[PDB]
RNA sequence: GCUAAACCUAGCCCCAAACCCACUCCACCUUACUACCAAACCUUAGCCAAACCAUUUACAUAAAGUAUAGGCGAUA
RNA sequence: GCCUGGUGAUAGCUGGUUGUCCAAGAUAGAAUCUUAGUUCAACUUUAAAUUUGCCCACAGAACCAAAUCCCCUU
RNA sequence: UUAAUUUAUUAAUGCAAACACCUGCAUUAAAAAUUUCGGUUGGGGCGACCUCGGAGCAGAACCCAACCUCCGAGCAGUACAUGCUAAGACUUCACCAGUCAAAGCGAACCUCAAUUGAUCCAAUAACUUGACCAACGGAACAAGUUACCCUAGGG
């Protein structure tokens, strides 16, 4: 995403009062644009043997290109929620 | 007992009960006040009355 | 000036005189819109008090 | 200047005029001399210790400067520990 | 002379003369409010006062939004809280340039999805943040059912919760047939979002869409009068029988 | 405003005196104010009119005038050029005698 | 003495109060006023002012033309 | 192009500015994209405060004509 | 147009994003778009000039023009108390700027005529420094031309 922020600071309105605008509180400066920052991993459980990445039942950081790609839609994975890291604690616990 | 104004006496428009000012000032006044529920070309010809008056006082006459 | 506020019996000295009682006997007019943050006393007429 | 806002319907002040000058409650303006942090190096020390003065300003300057401002620019102020205090009240005039 | 109601109460009064105050209060409710979309596309502020550096005075903060615009295609798909940013730059950054004006356009992608309530994989034009969204939320269903209407701005993501919601509402052995514990698994999954079905279906139609649904509600053939004019004399001969 | 109260000796520690009983049986009468001042206010205009105003006076303002003329000839010795204002009841003289009136008004017991 | 001259009252203006209208029958988006066949939203810009112009330039009371912003200037 | 709107556009330029009667009142200049204009000054006007103003006699004002400055008396 | 300012618009690249198009950020082109084209002048143009000082005009207090007559200036050198303060004055016909200065504290025991540049802004911790802004009271940055010119006026 594409991050602004106004050039113009804008007289601020109060409290039961919306910000009137005027044409010069329409210049904008990118502050920041998102998609060229450092990606992040996201964690995931694998359920099956998958590939080196992980075998089963280990939560796991993967790239979100192979996490939302490959894993994800075709039930490799389940996202790492606080309802079946319980399952899977409990999983674990049954071994 | 000083429970009422005057001003309280006298009845007119809602933006000049107990208020006088010039021209230009009785525009905003009234802009401001009542100009919410104006009618249409009403508003505008009192925008436009705003824009000329402003353009008057401020920029033309004799003594400055 | 506190002085003729006292002999004037506008500013009553046998209770204390807080800033409401420099007020209400009119003595001081002070607006906390224009900043003042109240009284400061002054040495003029230290002798004659 | 302005001489009614759109706003208000009210005298503005040039702030320009606060930016640089002084009113002193009697009605006379202090400034700063013209120069006074320019090429100090070609000046001789006769002429620096004239620019590092606080400079009353003509009678038709004040009354320029006077009608400029507005009302809140031409009030007593009781500051604490204020330079320019001894100043405001004009001593011993006989007109 | 002047109206009685200032122009910008017309709307509102609208929503009291007709058609529109037979609506379900819940509804009407659900076109009242008013309250603010997460922030997109500006950094907010921290709190509500902030000392600034040039005076060292604490002065309050409000952070006024970037007006964000919709194409059409927004609410086909599932973008963000996001759009276009309609605005206007200084060439160089800075002010003494050519005003000049600009339009940022986000990042679209086709990607298809699964929901588990509805049972269908959705091919949908998304975004990276939608994306992201998804993932915090643990899913497509919790992303659709979480989000409020404001602030997931596409008419296709309030019609996939309005057919979730019926979904749950209904407990409807429609999910998968001949499978009732994958049917009771997937709605236990969810038992957060239990709304009942009156509330349901009037999630996320707009106000023309409501107003043809709550006509087609109340449109009857008339009573032809002889049925009426049957009933009261009727109900005279049971008086007179009575009598 | 309340009503001062009675002090032990006059003049007070500020030089508030009060008006003495009887009134003086003189053909004027000078009042004082709401705050028990008695009422001789300096007065500038343009700039440069320095002069000064003697103001609550009910009764003859031309005895008063007579008696002022009289009082403040030997700190001019030219006679002080003044203005009755019969009407209101002022009496207005030119250049600044403020203390020299106040004082002589409290002599003379107002 | 011709041409003429005169005239009050149609109505209107500004407020207040009050939230308006709209199927006798028939016809009326085709070449409207014709009886009857296979698709909507997307920054207003500029004038003007700055004595040029190039950033910029207004669209209850009181705090207050204060804090602020600004070719730190016009001005806001 | 033409029309409507912004729009009572803007015009340091042209033209025009409506009863009576009285009074006081004309020629140094400096800056300026300035010399068709403005700002300050000079001059002008009213009101106010005060005390001198004007005319001027001796004396006096530099080395490399006519006069003026200064100036008590009057 | 090789005036100034843009690249919003297209077309290419390059880099990111994504797993060619699209999006974001740069860069180069084309197409344009916005705005401008100072003043003096025996009508105007060419030439010359535009600020500061000396002399004549202007003979003797001050002031006095010209596209009037002649010289010059846009520094150099020495010193590092060329420190700090402060009565009273002069003043380029305004303002802004300029000048002179006793006493004092602290110490020793400037020449030249002109020899220059406001405000804002920058740079700097600070002290300070910053234009041939020479169109020299200086717009932060804008050229030629129109017998197609147009309007408002003047001779
Ligand atoms: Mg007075
Ligand atoms: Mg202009
Ligand atoms: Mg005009
Ligand atoms: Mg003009
Ligand atoms: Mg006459
Ligand atoms: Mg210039
Ligand atoms: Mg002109
Ligand atoms: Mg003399
Ligand atoms: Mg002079
Ligand atoms: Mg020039
Ligand atoms: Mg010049």
């Amino acid at each position: 995403t594409v991050i602004v922020e106004r050039w113009w600071k804008v007289p601020l309105a109060g409290e039961g009062r919306k910000p009137r605008l005027h044409r010069r509180h329409r210049v904008y400066k990118l502050v920041e644009d998102t998609k060229h920052r450092p990606k992040e991993n996201l964690e995931l459980i694998l359920t099956q043997s998958v590939e080196n990445v992980g075998v089963r039942g280990d939560l796991v950081s993967v790239k979100k290109s192979l996490g939302r790609n490959r894993l994800l839609p075709q039930g490799l994975a389940v996202y790492a929620s606080p309802e079946n890291k319980k399952l899977f604690e409990e999983e674990k616990l049954l071994r | 007992n000083f429970e009422k104004h005057p001003k309280e006496l006298i009845r007119g428009p809602i933006w000049l009960r107990g208020w006088k000012g010039n021209e230009l000032q009785r525009c905003i006044r009234k802009r401001k006040m009542v100009g919410s529920r104006m009618f249409a070309d009403d508003l505008h010809n009192l925008n436009k009355r705003i824009r000329y008056l402003y353009k008057h006082f401020n920029r033309h006459g004799k003594f400055r | 000036r506190l002085q003729y506020l006292i002999d004037l019996g506008r500013v009553d000295p046998s209770q204390p005189i807080d800033l409401t009682q420099l007020v209400n006997g009119r003595g001081v007019t002070i607006q906390p819109l224009k900043r003042d943050y109240g009284v400061q006393l002054v040495e003029e007429g230290a002798d004659t008090f | 200047l302005t001489y009614f806002s759109a706003r208000k319907g009210k005298r503005k002040t040039v702030k320009a005029v606060i930016d640089r000058f002084l009113r002193l409650h009697c009605g006379l303006w202090v400034r700063r001399k013209a120069g006074y942090k320019k090429k100090l190096w070609k000046k001789t020390p006769a002429r620096k210790k004239r620019l590092r003065e606080f400079v009353f300003c003509n009678k038709t300057q004040s009354k320029l400067l006077d009608k400029m401002t507005t009302s809140f620019w031409k009030r007593r102020n009781w500051y604490v520990d204020d330079p320019y205090q001894k100043y405001h009240d004009r001593t011993n005039l006989k007109v | 002379p002047l109206h009685k109601y200032p122009v910008w109460l017309w709307k509102r009064l609208q929503l009291r003369e007709g058609i529109c105050s037979r609506l379900p209060g819940h509804y009407l409710r659900s076109l009242e409010e008013e309250r603010t979309p997460t922030p997109v596309h500006y950094r907010p502020h921290g709190a509500k006062f902030k000392i600034n550096p040039k005076n060292g005075q604490r002065e309050r903060v409000e952070d006024v939004p970037i007006p964000i615009y919709f194409p059409p295609e927004s609410q086909r798909g599932l973008w963000g809280g996001e759009g276009w940013i309609l605005g206007q730059i200084y060439a160089n950054n800075d002010k003494l340039s050519k005003r000049l004006k600009k339009v940022w356009k986000p990042q679209l992608f086709e990607r298809e999805f699964y929901s588990e309530i509805l049972d269908k994989k959705f091919t949908v034009t998304v975004t990276m943040r939608t994306l992201d969204l998804i993932d915090e939320a643990y899913g497509l269903d919790f992303y659709i059912l979480k989000t409020p209407k404001e602030d997931l701005c596409s008419k296709f993501g309030m019609d996939l919760k309005r057919g979730m919601l019926l979904r749950l509402a209904r407990q409807d052995p429609q999910l998968h047939p001949e499978d009732p514990e994958r049917r009771a698994a997937i709605y236990d999954k969810y038992k957060e979002f239990a709304i009942p079905e009156e509330e349901a279906e009037w999630v996320g139609l707009t106000l023309e869409e409501a107003i043809e649904k709550q006509r087609l509600l109340e449109e009857k053939d008339p009573v032809p009068l002889f049925k009426i004019y049957v009933a009261e004399l009727i109900q005279q001969l049971q008086q007179q029988a009575l009598s | 405003i309340p009503d001062p109260p009675k002090h032990e000796h006059y003049p007070t520690p500020s030089g508030w005196q009060p008006p003495r009983d009887p009134p003086p049986n003189l053909p004027y009468f000078v009042r004082r104010s709401r705050m028990h001042n008695i009422p001789v206010y300096k007065d500038i205009t343009h700039g440069n009119r320095q002069m000064t105003v003697i103001r609550k006076v009910e009764g003859d303002i031309w005895a008063l005038q007579k008696d002022v003329e009289d009082f403040l000839s030997p700190l001019l010795g030219k006679t002080p050029v003044t203005q009755v204002n019969e009407v209101t009841g002022t009496l207005r003289i030119k250049g600044y005698f403020d203390q020299e009136l106040k004082a002589w008004l409290l002599e003379k017991g107002f």
